[PDB]
RNA sequence: UGAUAUGAUGCCCUGACGAGUAGGCAGGCGUGGAGGUCAGUGACGAAGCCUAGACCGUAAGGUCGGGUCGAACGGCCUCUA
RNA sequence: GCUUUUAGUGGGCCAUUUUUGGUAAGCAGAACUGGCGAUGCGGGAUGAACCGAACGUAGAGUUAAGGUGCCGGAAUACACG
């Protein structure tokens, strides 16, 4: 009959990375996790012992807790019509700080500064972000590029 | 003598017939509506008789009117036709069905004498 | 066709005029839907709303609970406003003067307000006193302390008391609600 | 109280004076646009006469219109179908160009036909055609004090200043553009050209972005 | 007589009628789940400040 | 309580847009372009003809 | 696929900032209209460049008329087209008045004996024969001949009315 | 809500929308009996029945004429099965 | 945005694409969507599911998919083979 176990399914995606196998560096460890941080969630397969489920696999999530080998971590997850919340303790080989906030916080820091700039000299901002706009008119050259004239070529075979 | 309307479009002027009224004499005229699973006329199958529907609503304008233009108003007796006295040309009286006929000529009296309109005058007359 | 984005036909949801066939009611209404539409005042449609409001979403309001809005630093000369009934709190021994305006008032709960000297007004009256419904204090009664309450939201883990008729020992306390009998909730 | 002729006579001379701002209004817009294609043309030409070729401006306005009915649309184009309002069949909308945008038009091409409208169907668009949404109820525009008392904050008191705002795509664009309800417009009175439809453009069908060619299809369905 | 065993036809369509409601925030998430000798502490932490500015408006 | 039609209709086409009097007046509709007489270069010319 | 007009079309890859002015290429497109020239110029270029359409901008779109429309012409013209069971070069003549006039007819032909839709042929070159005998397929050399003469034999009117008193004659 | 005229659940302006089994709700039609009312109809003909005659209603149904008939019966506000 | 309460249902079937068993099946079983079931209307002669298009009562216009020798509304139309 069927088999559902827990790490049922899971055989490439706890699966090590070629050539990166043993132990896990160090850096891994000295890293801090703080109330509220935006984490990744990756399994490690070389750590038994707090290891996320693998539904929560390539999902990111809030720090609700820090205890002494892990972060509890909140990750709303859609089960029916609704999204639940879920609270995971994992261990800190299987947790990664997001960069998923990095563009805005960079962007909030050159904000401010170019909006004070622009008070101190006056008025005209637009800190908004847009989309690409199409392109303006130009003139291109035949200088130097005179166009090349292409047709389609004739069947062949080569084999 | 009728407050003037706009012309009464009667919008459909046919009966709705209850589907097989015309098949059974078990079945009447008086319409009632298809519950059937399979049923042509509930499913609107091209070809059948239709069935009533508030679209087929006459205007609010002429809704009630008569072919004269004066709503009818059923009266026994005097003192009902002569609730009519300050509206002529609005209602008429229609004389009810069991009304005695020598009553019938005081109130046809009456409504002459208030220019009231009757649609049955001719009704038990004696001739 | 049009793809509909939104359900056709749809009923706003909210009352028009109250469901109560009472004329004196009715009245009130109509005092106050003229005072809605003319007045520009805000406190004027809050009220016109609340006279539709049905029983229960009309919770009495305690003559303690009265007195306690007036210890309000900068309240205690408004005139609270009761739409629905007020009701006699026994357990203050001392309430204020003010003035007090509400569709009832019970026996014993406008006899405490006019015992300190206060006032006792009907909606009308405080309509003609205060057509913006200037220097006035909404109370509104406790919704959610009714008993029915205690028994919605009913389920495992939830904490919500249980639909029942006797109650004690041996009324739905043993397997499911402890950790001795099957499991616990 | 006065007020006979007193307070007309301050409205009709207050009337008079919006005209007037309209008038040497829409006497510029039409100096702008001439000069505008006038100068484009030129553009052209010298570059030819320096052998150097002038490419255009890549379009920043487009009008689609929804060529295709209500059923058995796939839930993803059905979306984006409803948030660029086209919610029924030949009606359309103005639409401006971005990558945000123009990815959209990617996923509708199938249930649709699009492209540049020139000045004139847009004028005509709107003179004949053109609604308000003004507490929703699709008001006719019909007279321009319609459009100062909604569009007003924006500048806007025309019904010229609107069209104007639309094919120069201007600041206040997306205003100006939410403001018109959907244009509803008949079936083509040449008929679609194609034999089916449900192709695209360039296969010899009508839907896609068919560029300068829509103003022709749209002035025979408006 | 054997008869279907499963799908998900349809399940989506009915998901979305009223639904897939967006997880609902709030500002001062609860405490739950959290290490007790920091919310001991905590508790303690929080009753000092609150005496302290009581004892601003003293 | 009936929408009349700008295109179709002169008075309300003169309602909307007093600029139209004028236009229709001055003619502009039927406008005459300068005359230059500016050449395209021999490298566009052949290139066009070219193979 | 329509009444063709032939038109030059030219592009190139986006200027990068380390390759500003790229190479600029040409094709001469037979099409319609210039959305349809436009396109076929992407389709036949990403089929020899590194490009397409999303990475490249048409510099230019012009339309080339017939230098001679009046003057009857010997067209060869080479082809490639896709059998159901294998894809194939060839090689006709078209004798026709326009260049353009010429690829209208070819692709009636292959339609026709060919059963060639438009999808499965690339116009590989279309060329003026300058001198007679280099011309080759005889369905054309027999136009070429001198005081070149023929009648046409059984001619059929067409009447404008269902019935007619006379009976009807072939002469011409 | 402004009286001195007649519906405030009313009256007036405006916009959009209209498929439907199972099923929900709403507003209405019709019947036997009950409280109230119109000092209702009737032996100078109640009720009933007949009638490719008439009229009102989208409809359930309502109204009239004519024929037959012979002792009772109906409108409205409410109650009830 | 939020709360309560309750019906019916808990045999399903079909089409494009992905797809398992089977020589195969108008066979049996999954995936995503769209449909039929509950749905008429135009087209495919005919037909549950295809194409087009979703329905209040109507007037005028224009079209879709599909057609225009005659049955049958609409060129025994034009053009190259
Ligand atoms: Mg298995
Ligand atoms: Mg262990
Ligand atoms: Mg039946
Ligand atoms: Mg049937
Ligand atoms: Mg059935
Ligand atoms: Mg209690
Ligand atoms: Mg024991
Ligand atoms: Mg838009
Ligand atoms: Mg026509
Ligand atoms: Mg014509
Ligand atoms: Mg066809
Ligand atoms: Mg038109
Ligand atoms: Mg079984
Ligand atoms: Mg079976
Ligand atoms: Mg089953
Ligand atoms: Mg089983
Ligand atoms: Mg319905
Ligand atoms: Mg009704
Ligand atoms: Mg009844
Ligand atoms: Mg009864
Ligand atoms: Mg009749
Ligand atoms: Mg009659
Ligand atoms: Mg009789
Ligand atoms: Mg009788
Ligand atoms: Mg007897
Ligand atoms: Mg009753
Ligand atoms: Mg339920
Ligand atoms: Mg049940
Ligand atoms: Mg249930
Ligand atoms: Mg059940
Ligand atoms: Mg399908
Ligand atoms: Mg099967
Ligand atoms: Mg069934
Ligand atoms: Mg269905
Ligand atoms: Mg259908
Ligand atoms: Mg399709
Ligand atoms: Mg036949
Ligand atoms: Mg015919």
């Amino acid at each position: 009959g069927k088999s559902h176990g827990y790490r049922s399914r899971t055989r490439y995606m706890f699966q090590r990375d070629f050539r990166k196998h043993g132990a896990v560096h160090l850096s891994t460890y000295l890293k801090v996790y703080k109330v509220g941080d935006i984490v990744d969630i990756k399994a490690n397969g070389s750590i038994q012992k707090g290891m996320p489920h693998k539904f929560y696999q390539g999902k990111t999530g809030v720090v609700y807790n820090v205890t002494k080998s892990s972060v509890g971590v909140i990750i709303n997850k859609m089960v029916g019509n609704r999204y639940l919340e879920k609270r995971l303790n994992l261990r800190v080989e299987h947790i990664k700080h997001s960069k998923c906030r990095q563009e805005f916080l960079e962007r909030v820091k050159a904000n401010a500064a170019k909006r004070a700039e622009a008070k101190a000299q006056g008025v005209a901002v637009q800190l908004k972000r847009q989309p690409a706009q199409p392109r303006e008119s130009r003139i291109v050259s035949t200088e130097g590029n005179v166009p090349q004239t292409l047709a389609p070529v004739p069947y062949e075979t080569f084999i | 003598a009728s407050l003037p309307h706009p012309k009464i479009v009667k919008k459909h002027t046919k009966k709705f017939k209850r589907h097989h009224s015309d098949r059974y004499h078990r079945v009447a005229e008086n319409w009632r509506k298809q519950k059937g699973i399979d049923s042509v006329v509930r499913r609107r199958f091209r070809g059948n008789i239709s069935q009533p529907k508030i679209g087929y609503g006459s205007n609010k304008k002429t809704k009630f009117l008569s072919p004269s233009g004066h709503k009818t108003f059923l009266v026994a007796n005097v003192k009902d036709l002569e609730t009519l006295t300050m509206h002529t040309k609005t209602y008429a009286a229609e004389i009810a069905h069991n009304i005695s006929a020598k009553n019938r000529v005081v109130i046809l009296a009456r409504a002459k004498a208030l220019g009231i309109k009757v649609t049955n005058p001719k009704g038990r007359l004696a001739l | 066709g049009i793809d509909h984005t939104s359900k056709q036909h749809k009923r706003s949801g909210h009352r028009t005029a109250p469901k109560s066939d009472n004329v004196y009611l009715k009245l009130l209404v109509k005092l106050y839907t003229f005072l809605a539409r003319r007045t520009d005042a805000p406190f004027n449609k809050v009220v016109l709303k609340a006279l539709f409001l049905s029983k229960i979403n009309r919770p009495p309001v305690s003559v303690s609970r009265i007195a306690r809005a007036l210890k309000q630093e900068g309240a205690a000369n408004k005139t609270v406003v009761v739409v629905g009934t007020v009701t006699d709190d026994a357990r203050i021994f001392e309430f204020p003067k003010t003035t007090v305006a509400a569709l009832r008032f019970t026996a014993g709960a406008r006899a405490k307000i006019v015992k300190a000297g206060g006032e006792c007004i009907t909606l009308d009256q405080l309509a003609v006193r205060a057509p913006k419904g200037q220097n006035t204090l909404i109370l509104r009664g406790p919704r959610n302390s009714r008993e029915a309450v205690r028994h919605f939201g009913m389920g495992p883990h939830k904490g919500k008391a249980p639909r029942i008729l006797s109650t004690g020992r041996k009324f739905e306390r043993a397997r499911g609600r402890r950790r001795s009998k099957g499991f616990k909730v | 109280a006065e007020q006979v002729a007193a307070e007309r006579a301050a409205r009709k001379a207050a009337n008079k004076e919006k005209r007037a701002i309209i008038l040497e209004r829409n006497a510029a817009y039409q100096k702008e646009y001439e000069t505008a294609e006038r100068n484009i043309i030129q553009a052209k030409r010298d570059a030819k006469a320096a052998g150097s070729y002038y490419v255009e401006a890549q379009h920043k306005l487009v009008f689609v219109v929804r060529i295709k009915g209500i059923n058995k649309i796939p839930p993803k184009p059905r979306k984006v179908l409803q948030l660029l309002r086209l919610t029924r069949i030949n009606s359309g909308t103005f639409v401006k160009v971005t990558k945000a945008t123009l990815e959209l038009l990617k996923l509708i091409e199938p249930y649709v036909a699009y492209g540049y409208p020139s000045y004139s169907t847009i004028r005509q668009l709107v003179y004949k055609r053109g609604f308000g949404k003004i507490n929703k109820q699709r008001v006719p525009l019909s007279d321009n004090a319609i459009i100062e008392a909604n569009l007003g904050k924006y500048g806007i008191l025309s019904i010229d200043d609107l069209i104007h705002e639309i094919i120069t795509v201007g600041p206040h664009f997306k205003q100006a553009n939410n403001f018109l309800w959907p244009f509803k417009l008949s079936n083509p009175s040449g008929g679609w050209g194609v034999p089916r439809k449900f192709k695209h453009f360039i296969q010899g069908g009508s839907f896609g972005n068919r560029e300068e060619f829509i103003n022709k299809l749209v002035k025979s369905m408006n | 007589a054997k008869s279907k065993n499963h799908t998900a036809h349809n399940q989506t369509r009915k998901a979305h009628r009223n639904g897939i409601k967006k997880p609902k925030t709030y500002k001062y998430p609860s405490l739950k789940g959290v290490d007790p000798k920091f919310r001991r502490n905590h508790k303690h932490a929080l009753h000092g400040t609150a005496k302290a500015l009581a004892a601003a408006k003293k | 309580v009936l929408k009349k039609n700008p295109l179709k209709n002169k008075q309300v086409l003169l309602r909307l847009n007093p600029y139209a009097k004028v236009f229709a007046a001055e003619k502009l509709g039927s406008k005459k372009a300068e005359k230059t007489g500016t050449k395209p270069a021999a490298v566009f010319t052949e290139t066009l003809k070219h193979d | 696929m329509a009444h063709f007009k032939e038109y030059q079309v030219i592009g190139r890859r986006l200027p990068t900032e380390s390759v500003p002015e790229p190479k600029l290429f040409r094709m001469r497109i037979f099409a319609s209209n210039e959305v349809i020239a436009k396109s076929r110029y992407w389709y036949f270029l990403q089929k020899l460049h590194k490009v397409k359409k999303a990475s490249g901008e048409i510099v230019s779109i012009n339309q080339i008329n017939e230098a001679h429309p009046t003057k009857v012409k010997n067209f060869g013209v080479w082809v490639r087209y896709d059998s159901r069971s294998g894809t194939h070069n060839m090689y006709k003549e078209i004798r026709d008045v326009s260049r353009v006039a010429a690829v209208e007819t070819l692709y009636q032909d292959m339609a026709a004996r060919h059963r060639a839709r438009f999808r499965s042929i690339h116009i590989l070159k279309v060329a003026e024969i300058e001198k007679t005998a280099d011309v080759k397929r005889q369905y054309v050399k027999q136009f070429l001949t001198k005081d070149l003469k023929f009648p046409l034999p059984h001619r059929v009117q067409k009447s404008t009315k269902t019935f007619s008193y006379k009976r009807p004659s072939t002469f011409y």
